[PDB]
Order: C-alpha cells, then structure tokens, then sequence
C-alpha cells in the first residue's frame, strides 16, 4: 502493498510523463460500486522510475550506498540445466514479475494498492507466456476490482505491468518486482532547498518528466521506447 | 494541491527529503526531512543482474512490506 | 516476539479490561525458577484490541492507510477442493492461528515475550481439531516454561488465544496471528493532548475500557462476548 | 506508574503518540511523539479476508519482526 | 577521520548513539541521535539456543535486511 | 547485504583489535578489475562483537529488552531423529551458517557488502563437513570477487567466519548467521557524553580493544582463542 | 533598529496595501551614491499593522498575553500642570514620536533600517509644532541619506510616519515609537497550515490587504482614513 | 519571491509561524517555527494608553534593541 | 511587565506555601468593573523564592553562572556623603525598592501584571519613610486598579512587596526589584525526569512548600520570619 | 490543572524544564524543554550587594523585560 | 579540553554554531546549533561610525545585557 | 556582564593569539583570598575580535544583517561646540569607554566577568586624559578584586583595555564597549561541518590565531600593531 495518505507515485503524482495523458486503457473491469475501473499497461510509470534513478552505467539519483529501503517486492529465480528435459522441480525454461499499482478514488480515506505477483514458467513456448501473461493481466485486473469491496475501496484507473525472460540452456533468469519507498534529495528539485520542504514537494508535483530534464540536463533515457522488460 | 490541504488537516504530510547529495534514502531513515515517502514501479527480468538492469536499486538493504 | 521496556499491552497495561481482573487461570505450568506461571485465555485482550481499532463497519482507531506498521505476524491459507480426496499436500478441511504474550516479571530487566504459531488441520474433524488445540495450548504453556531458562527470563502469566475456521468443499480459509506496534492518537486520550504526551499515556494507562468507551461515547463492541474467533 | 520512573532513569521512556486524526500509526515512524510502542493481540481465522474480520488492521503495510 | 570529513560533505554522518543506559539499540529506532549505524558479525551453532550462544543478541525483535 | 556510507564495523572500523593487524591472509582471488582481494578468517571481527555485547552469563552492551534490531541474517534448524536411518527431507546429521563482510575501496561510492549463507549436512562425516566448509568458503571468495563487476564495486579485504554442530541422536542444530545494525550506549565511550555525539564515535574509532577493555573495567573475553563457534 | 536578511513588514512584504503602489513620494532626497531616495508618509504601512492586531474594542492577531516581543522602541511621556506656567523641567504643552523605515537597496547584503525618535514640544502652538514636524520628517530623511554611506548602505525609499498629541491643562500625554519582531498564527493565513511553513509565509507574501480581509471575513479598520495618528 | 531563493542558499530563511491560536508571539521565543521575523510599524500618542490606541500590543512585555 | 499564558509563580501557582492560604488581606481597592481587589503583603511570596535559589552562604537552584535570564527589573543606587549637608543631587539618607504582582481573573485571555518601582528617600527619618511607604504601596493598589480598565483587564488579588535600607553616613544604599523568567531544574522536582516535562510542571504545581523541602532534604529557610527585606 | 487543559487547545502550554544539574536556565534559552517560563518576585535592599542578599540571582546577565 | 568534559556531566556545553554562510548569528537566536555562546571584546571610539570602526559589529540590533 | 559556563572568549579559549602567551602583566592587584591577580592590556584579546569579524572594509564573520546580537554594551556620544567655552552640561573636548574581561579561576562554579565603563573628558588636556585613564585602570582593577568577595568568585587574571578620541571643535565624539554573544560560522572553522559541532568549537578551540589566518587565506589585520583603538 500500500500507499496511502503519505505518498506519491513517481511518473503520476510527481514528474508526472505526459504519455500518462497519452494513454489508452487496454479495458475497464467493473469495479464492485458500479464504477468502471480503466485498466493502463504501467510502462510510463516504469519509464519514470527510470528516468529518476538512472542506469548502472548513468547513475542519478540512486538510493544510497548502504541504506535501508523498505519496499514492497516478489522475486522468482530459476534454472534451465545444461539442456536437460524432465528438469528438476524448481526449474523451468523461462521467468515473469509483474506489478500494478492502483489509485484510489479518495486517498483521504483509502489507500491505494500495489499488487505484485511472480513465478516461473514450464513450456519452451515464448508465444505461451505472453498470452499466459495478457492472461494473468486480465485475471489480476479482476482480482483488483473484487477484492476492493471486502474494505469496501474505490479506485479509479489500475496501471499494470510485466517483465520477462527465456532462460537458454544452462542459465538461471531472475526476475523481481519491487516498489521502493524513498525519500528526494535537493539537487533533484530544481529551485528546491533544505529549508523550503514542503514547496520542494510541490514543485516536483508541478513538473512534467520532460521539464526536469531539461531543468536538469539529463537526457530522457524513455527516448522513444529505448527501455525494454 | 487540494489534496494536501485536506491532508494536512488531518496531521498527514507527504513531505519526504533525503539530506543527502544526489542519493536517495528510505522511509523511515534517521535524518530524513518530512513525514511521507514517495514510491515507483520497478519489474525487471534479467539472465546470467534484475536489480540493476534498467532502474538502478544499487547496493541497498531492503526490508520487506506486505 | 517481544515488547519490552519500550511498551504496553491494550487491554492489560492500558484500558485494561474488568474481565483481566474477572479472569480465572485456566491452569499454572511450572517455569523453571520455581514459580508457577498462571496460564489464561486471552480473549480479554483480545476483546480490547477491537474496542480500540473497531471493525470494517465500525472503523474507530485502525492504523492509518498506507502506513507501516511493524507486526509480529505469521499466518496460513489453505484450500479444502471440491469433493476431493486424497487432496494435494498443501490442502485441509480446516485451519488455525494461536498467540500467547506473556508478561515479564521484571519488566526493568527483561522482556516480555510473543509465541505465536498457525497451522493447516487435515482431518474434517472439529471436535478432533479443537481437542488437539486445547492440546497444544497446553503445549505452547510448556515451550514458555522451559524456554525462558535459556535467557533467565521469568514470567508471571501468559494468556494464550486461538481462532480457527473449518473450509466447506471448494473453500479457502486464512488464519492470521498478528501483534502490532503502534503509538496512539490524540482523540483517544479523554483530556489528551499533542502537548501533554507523557501525560497522555498515563491517561490510557489509568482508563478501564468502560470508563474509555463511556469517555468516548463509543458502544462497547465487547458486549457480553460478542465477538467470536 | 513506579515502572515508568524506573524506566525513565536508565534513558527509556514508553510514549508512544500519533500526530494522525482518528488513526494509529506504526512504531518508527516519521512525526511520531515519543520513544515507545503499543501493541495488542489478534488472532482470526476466515474463509471465502481474516484481516478485515474483528479488529480492523485497515490497508497497512506491514513488516514482519521475529 | 578523513573519510567522515568526505562524508558529511555529501551530508552523510556515521553517528548512532543510544539513549539508554548500558543498552544498545537498532537503527531507525526513534530517540537515537545519529544518522548512522554500526554493524557487527554473528555466526554461532548450538543444538539441543543459537543466539543466546557466545555474543548475547538478547529478547531482541529482528526484522530482515536483504 | 549492506553496511555503507553510514556505518562503520566493530572490531575493523571502531574498538580493533590487533588481531586485525596480526592477521595473514588467508588466499587473494582476484577480482575483476585487476586487483587481488585478500580473504582473512574473520575470527577477529567475530570475536569483538563478543567482547561489546558480552554472553548471557556477562552480559555487556547488549541490545535492549524488546528493541526492534534490523539485522540481516539467515539461519538454519534440523533435526537427527533417534537413530532412523532413511531419516525426513528436512533432517541430517549437521548444520553450519557462514558469514563474509568485504570491506569496499572507496566507501564514498561504493557499499561494503556482507554475503551469508547456512545450510544442513546430510552425511556424519564431521571430516567431511569441514573441508566441505572450506571448499564452500573458497566457493564465496569467487562469488564476491566476481559479483563486484556487475556493479563495479572493488572490495579492498573479504573476512569470513564459518560456524557448526554435529547433532548426536534425537537433537536438533540450529545455526545462524547475523548482522546487526545498532546504535552505541555512551556508557560504552570512555570520556563520551550525550552531548558530544560526534566525538564519541571519533572515541571508539580510535580506541583499540585492548584499551577498551581496560578502560571500562571488562574482561577481554577473547582471552586467547576462548571463544570457539 | 533594523530588520535584514530574515525580515518581512507588513503592508510592505507581506499583506501589501494597494495604498502602497497609489503613493506618490513627498520628496526624494539624494542618497550618497548618486540615487535619489525617495520619501514616502507611512501610514500605509501603518494602517497595515492595525489591520493585522485590530484594536483594543474589535482584537485580532495580537500578541500573546505575557509573551516577550522585542520591539525596537522609544517613547516619551509628558506633563502639563494645571495652569502653571514657567512649569516644571519635564513638562511641555504638546508631545511627539515617530518612525521611518527604509528598504535596503540589496537586503542580501545589507539591512534595512528603521529610525525612531520622540520628543516633547513646550509652546502651547499646535500649528507650530506641526511644522516642526514636517520639519524633523525632512530632517529625519536626511541623516538617513547621509549615515548610510557609513556602513555603505544604498536604500530605495524611506517611510515617515509621525503622531502627536496636544494635552490640555492638568493632563499627561504619552507618545510610543515602536516596531514589534513577531512570528504569525495559522489562522491568519487562509490556506495555511502548521504543516506548510514556508509555504504559509509565501501566501502572506502574495495577499494583498483587501484580499486577506475578504478571505477572513474581517472589517476594513483603514477603510478610508479611519485611523488618526 | 527570487530573494528568499538567494536568501536560502545562504542558510537564511523568514520563516516565523506562530504556534497559537489567534495570537502572535515573538522572535525568539520557544516554539516558534522558523528562523526569521516579522515586522510592522505602530506610532501612537494618546492623553489621560498609547499602547492601547489603534494596533493592540496588548499585554505584552516588550525588550529594546537598538 | 507581565506573566502571562506561559507562566507560573513560585510560592502561588508552584510550591504554594501555606502562608498563601494563611494571609489575611491588608485591605481591599475597587477595580472598576465592581470586583473589590484585595490587597495582599507578598512576603510569602518572596520568601518562596528564597526558599527555590537559596542563598549565597547554602546556594539551591540558582540560575546558572553566565546565563542570560530576562528579568522584568528596576533598581536604585545612592549615596549618603560623609556627614555634609546640603548633599548632591543624586544622594539621600534611605533608599526603596517595591513590587507587586497581580493574578489576572481569566489567565486565558487575559495576563497578569507586575508593578514595580523604586526611588531614594530624602529625609534621615526612618519612620516617615515606613509611613511613606505603606503610603506608596496605597498608591500602587490605586493605579493598577484603574489602569486595569485601559485594558478591560480584572484582576482577583494583588501581592505587594517592599524593601528599604537606611545608610549610615559616607555608605551608598543599593535596593533592587526584579522578577525572573526562568526554567527549572529537574533535580528540583521529586519524581522528575527530563523525559517526564509536562508531568514535572504538574508535580510541583502540587507540592506545597513545606512538602518540596522535606522531599529534598532542606531546611525551611523561611523558618518563622527568618528573612528580612 | 484545568488552566493547563484549556490553554494547551489554544496552543499554549506552560513547560519550563532546564537540563542542567541544579541550576535554573532563563526563558528563551537554547536546549530548555517547553515553550513556557516561570517566575519569582525579588525585593532587596543592602548597602556598603543587594543581589546577593536572599534570593541568590547569582553571576547572571540579566536583560530588562518593561 | 578537561572543562568541557566536566561542564557536559553537568548538563552545560559550549556549543555554538551559526547556520549561515560567512556570518556570526547571536546567542538565543533559532536555528543556531547548540546551547552555548562565544564572546569577545571591543572598545572603539570614533568622531564626525565607532560601531563601524576596527570589529565590524555590522548593522546589527543589539539588546542589552547588565 | 558575564560569561560562564556556555563560553569561550575569541583570543584567550579560541584561536588564541601568541601575543597571549607573550604577555606580560602590567601590575597584579591582589584579590581578597590571598591570590594575586595579574591586570593585563586586553589590546590581543581586542585585535583577535577585529582578525574574526573584519573590518567595514574586509568584511569577515561578521554578523549577519538584521540580527540580534545581545551585547554587553555601554557607549557614549559628546559634542564639542564651535569653539565655545563655558559650554553646555553634556559636553567636554574628549571622550574615552573601556572594558575588562576577567577569567574566573573554577568555571565550573563561578563565572567570569565583564566590567564595562565609558564617560566624557572636559579638559582639552590630552595629556591629562591619558593619566586619568591608566588612573581608571588601576581604579577598575581594583574594584573587580573587592567586589568578587561579595559572591566569593576568585579570578587568575584581568584584561583591560581602553579606547578615546579628542573632539576637534564643532566635531562629536562617540566612544562605544561592547562584549557581543554569537555562534560561530561553519566556513570559519577549517575541517568544520554542520554535521560535526562539538568538534568544531574543539577546532577553533585548538587553531591558534596565526594558524587560522593562514588556513583561511586572510591577511593578519594585527599586522604588528596596525590597529589603533
């Protein structure tokens, strides 16, 4: 999971990307109150988180070296053995995570909720996974919409998303899903100072992903669709 | 925004600085500036690694919330 | 687990119900120095813990959504098939949870302690299940007793609690055991301030939960055991 | 309580305050008033969850200590 | 020592005092001064326990780190 | 895992013993960027934790009654039944737990990592078992040095310590490897005050053990090898 | 005095009256480095500060009672016997004060300045003493300009505001200068709060008067020349 | 306001909140939130006092800087 | 000034002695709004504060060596030359210091207030000095009953006090009146800790002033009618 | 007191703590716990000094409140 | 230095640090790090500025202390 | 005033000159208890305030604009008339203000001192002036040693120092003594660090006055004896 009265989301609430407003529901699951819940594939906000943090080859505005960072995470690791065929029970030929945090309608009241799920894959069949994948989109975006009655939560849009890979023989793939719960520093708000925190917030609240790159010159790592899961 | 007017009359804040230069630090650390913390989406599946393809969680301790 | 020098109970250190005083052992086990350890149901407290956070319907304190809050939890789902069998090893007809804190004798020196289990049940057997709970209660009465000599901790009660649920075919059920370590807001102390903390534990500290439900105009969800598990 | 005078003369204190209106918060928090904790017991069993039954430990994050 | 010196111009400091007569406490924990934390190795085997073998990690609550 | 920019290691960075000093290498594999990274037995290290927290007998700066201590560890529990033979998947006749803190080059940038591991022995070979630990403690020497490169971190030093019992008959063997991350008492810093924060850990990061221990009055339970794991 | 780097006036950095910007300069006289200085009658500002604490029959945001308000002041208080005439040392027919704040050109580098003075008149001619004032007012605005260059101190305007009170036989006149340092109540910024400091000092320093009277629902005290000085 | 941003890169602020309800307090005073000061300007003369006419320093107990 | 919201008085809000409730009133002037406001001799009072610093000779909770303690003071110096007559201006015979503190009916919205004053005393004789005095401290009763209505503020009780030294020819006479503003000491509360601040106001604002001297183990230096002013 | 409860909603509380051993502290002072001061009346006379008499207002650095 | 080690027993420390950029900040004012004060002497005697003279006391208010 | 226990003096405990070891006392007064009490020129302590602040023309660590400084302060302004003779009551040909700091022998108990004087000279005797002053010196080192019997405070030694300035006619004279209370500057402490405070003041507190100037780049405005007060 949750984040509730506390906090923001990278990429919606704060530096909010304008593919954000670009973006097409992939379809709406009714929601237990009548409501319609549109559901959103999340690579805009994965592209944000991104863009903020950086890359092991561009670092920017990394977690720091030791610290303790509460997050909310799953992860799968799993083996292909040296082309081995009826493979030992924790062992499989390919390995998927998946993420989908939804807003709720009135974050005064409820939370909003992250739903991360993994697991490993049996078949060789790449074609399989993705549509067992679409699949478990689906099935999640149900889950969501159901699940929200029982503490009687709204929410308005769900943004889903999914990373994975086939394992070749004789290689282990890891895949994780991890929502971090962090705090910003100065030198990423630009007019942002130790003494001004709670303007700091609003201004980061205030500018597009586009605008902080410019502001601080850093080239825009989404590109067009140069980041792959 | 609207939304932290309401907030902060119930004594909620979103406020979250880290001290640091360019690092970020986690909820609940000692020295942090506010009283919220601020969240993304990372799924990531790498081969041989996952965390640090892409958006780098560096050498980070995390705890685990459920 | 432990609460210690840092911490109190609802319902025994605070807002401590007439029914503590009310409260007959069910039986004594031996701890190691000699004493006999008094052994009672924890319902009680238990019972003190919904007056203050109330239910889904009638919300009262409940930790604030999104928030962090620290437990001492375990907890179990199983699944009872449709009809089956012989069912898959990670299925029942019935599951459990249990929690017994116990309270330091020292509290200056030594902490108080969290035992808390959970487990699946494979028999349909109710009354076979609420016998070997029974049994085990008197068997988590024991661990304590001899355990605390490890550390030399010596206690003066333990109130142990448990909850059960039997699946029908074609249903999940969860257990949870759960103790949770939070501070307390201010419309809850009667006469409470945010400038007057200390005070304000000394408050809860001395309110019997009659006279806080009263205080509040709260409607004793207690009642005369109202409240299964 | 003669306990907490006892306590208070070896630097522990057991406040433990919420700056929230209506809502406890969780120990280590950012903005809580005080060094202390609160804690109580629930044990519940449901079926189709067990979380929302009884005490209502709302839509908390929740992180396991051992 | 150089490297704070390094250090706390980047507004890290390695400082963790506790409060508490004779006691240690955690990082994170509220009342501690200090941004920082100090850090130790325990590996100990014991049969019949463990952690009440050779360094006493006492009736301690210990969350996971990984 | 971690211990970075914030921490520093007792026994290395604060109270060292000259054990550290004394201290051969025990091998240098070479890690990736060229540089030949020394392995050490972290008996030193171990044995200073010993000496600030004291046992359950002499019990020093121990952590407090009920503290929340974030530590990062694994540990293992197994059983040997009375004399079976094909005995349970979840029995065997040992257990061991390891632990390795590798110091980083430059700490400004990089993190110091801790790597830990534990597991059960199938096989009563006690012979067996320790050369299985050496082999093992080879094994994550590699791991390390190799490791580092896919976040470019250099390590200057990898101490490793290693810890196990034989179960006899009928006893179960519990083995664990902890990191605890804590803060200091000021009774603990000779000349140090609450008021002098910064200068108290300056205190502790130049007095040596030995000092120490004489210092506060305490025994060097050290002694000479009195401590065995 | 004088109020630099950490000071806002009300009616002029905060609250600003539309007043403000309708003013035309008395005169301007020249400031050391070649700037012409202007001069300016304060009872804007003046009329700002009774707007903002209201008066003794209709009481707004005025200071605390028992709080300790440093105040740049000075203030004189004067006798008139019944009838006499070559009356005693301190004793006069009329009585005065005044105060001029001047902005500072860079208040990052240097202060702005306020000059008080007050003093008692012994002719019994209001319309000499007038005169005299008008007189000190330019004489007041010189020193001003010259004692600048002292500490080379480059102001933009100075405000002058005087008052004065005439006592008839057997009555004692009082005349205060004063400027208070204070800090501001919540309710008193709409849209403020406890939790947003900066941000509150931000609003104040964005109201206009007449706004922040409409938003609070509070009577105009200035309306048009109500206030006699 | 461009000066408070020059103003804060040299560690000053004007930052003064007031804890209380309705009323003001002064610079300096314990509880205050920030690190600056506001200021007006009050002349009044009155006869029979002057502290009462007009802008209300009410029962105050005022220190002289010069 | 003025004690006001903030504050309490030692021997009446804190430590109260007996003699607060001993007292008989000297007399009783009407405060303009009806209320009859009795006149009090503050010599409990004062020698409260004895009894709180101590004296030079058995020192208590003195303020602090080199601390800043605002204080809310007046005080006179004079001298009487050797034998000569027609003296100097700024000479006399006796010197005279007084106070009065007055309780405010409604402390919330309203202060209390001190009178203080002082002055030389020009004849050699020391009984019409004494008559000048309760004369004078008539007077006082007199002033802050009227100038209460200025304010609208209503007292409920005013506590006077007075001091006076004679010199003897060629000796200078010193007479001070002061009232402190300061913080206390937590060795001074019984049962007080530094973590128990609210509570330690609330300790001694219930422990009398015989109590607090047998708690801490120190001689009633007001004894009966020790101390002379 | 019920005083206390009725100016503690107004945002006033009357906490006046000093941290050191034995001495008091005056009002406004860095590291005094409250935002309230408590007071004392002090009338002396003495000649040759009259601080020192009684009420020991020992080497203090008084400041004038009117 | 042996006086501050036997000042801090007894609650005193001579901190006293200013938050800003270049500039001295004066002892009670907020923000300031630590409860202690640093002084120092100056007579300067000027004629037409004596403040101005040598020891730059800046454009300062200054209260006075007896 | 006085410095007590929170203080330290700029040139004697911090960044102390070498001229104060050089120093040699102009005569000792001896002080009541049997110590005699060496007087000394305060003319290092002097010229090591004007090395921190600077002058108005390179400026140093001077207090920040607007500040409030709480000084210990006396100060004097005279006027000479053209040419005039049996001139007006507050008027003279000279004028002269001098302070002394006196170092309290136990700051633990007792604090140390500041004895501030100032006054008008009416003889246009420059010579005579002079006299007079040393005259004073001897005078004031003599007070100090009687007067600390009174509350028993023992010295070790005394620094007085001296400033004066003979009008010309039609000229006005102002001669000031202050002892100003501030916080110290980061940049102003080499090795210093907000994060670092008590080991900052322990920095100054060990830089000697040369090498400061020299860690900081500035031009020793002592010079040998540039400064002329």
């Amino acid at each position: 999971x949750f984040t509730g009265v506390q906090g923001r989301v990278i990429g919606y609430d704060i530096l909010r990307s304008p593919e954000v407003d670009k973006a097409k529901p992939l379809f709406t699951e009714t929601q237990w109150d009548g409501s319609e819940l549109p559901i959103y594939d999340a690579k805009p906000l994965q592209d944000a988180l991104v863009e903020y943090f950086g890359t092991e080859q561009d670092r920017r505005h990394y977690p720091a070296p030791g610290s303790f960072i509460v997050c909310a995470n799953k992860g799968v690791t799993a083996e292909r053995p040296k082309n081995d065929a009826d493979m030992k029970p924790g062992q499989g030929y390919g390995v998927w995570s998946a993420i989908a945090i939804s807003f709720a309608k009135d974050p005064t009241k409820d939370s909003s909720m992250f739903v991360e799920d993994a697991g490993v894959w049996e078949t060789p069949n790449e074609d399989e996974l993705l549509e067992y994948l679409e699949g478990r989109r689906k099935a999640m975006a149900k889950s969501i919409a159901e699940c929200g009655q029982d503490a009687h939560a709204s929410f308005e849009s769900s943004w889903i998303g999914f990373a994975y890979t086939m394992m070749e023989p004789g290689q282990i793939g890891n895949a994780i899903t991890v929502a971090p719960y962090v705090s910003l520093p100065i030198d990423s708000i630009p007019g942002g100072s130790i003494l001004t925190p709670d303007k700091d917030m609003e201004i980061m609240e205030n500018l597009t992903m586009p605008e902080w790159l410019e502001k601080m010159g850093y080239k825009s790592l989404s590109a067009n669709n140069a980041l792959k899961y | 925004s609207e939304l932290d007017a309401k907030l902060n009359k119930l004594g909620v804040d979103r406020i979250a600085i880290s001290p640091y230069k360019q690092w970020t630090r986690g909820y609940m650390e000692p020295g942090n500036i506010g009283n919220g913390y601020v969240t993304g989406l990372k799924v990531d599946a790498g081969v041989r690694r996952a965390e640090t393809k892409n958006a780098y969680i560096g050498q980070i301790n995390m705890t685990t919330a459920s």
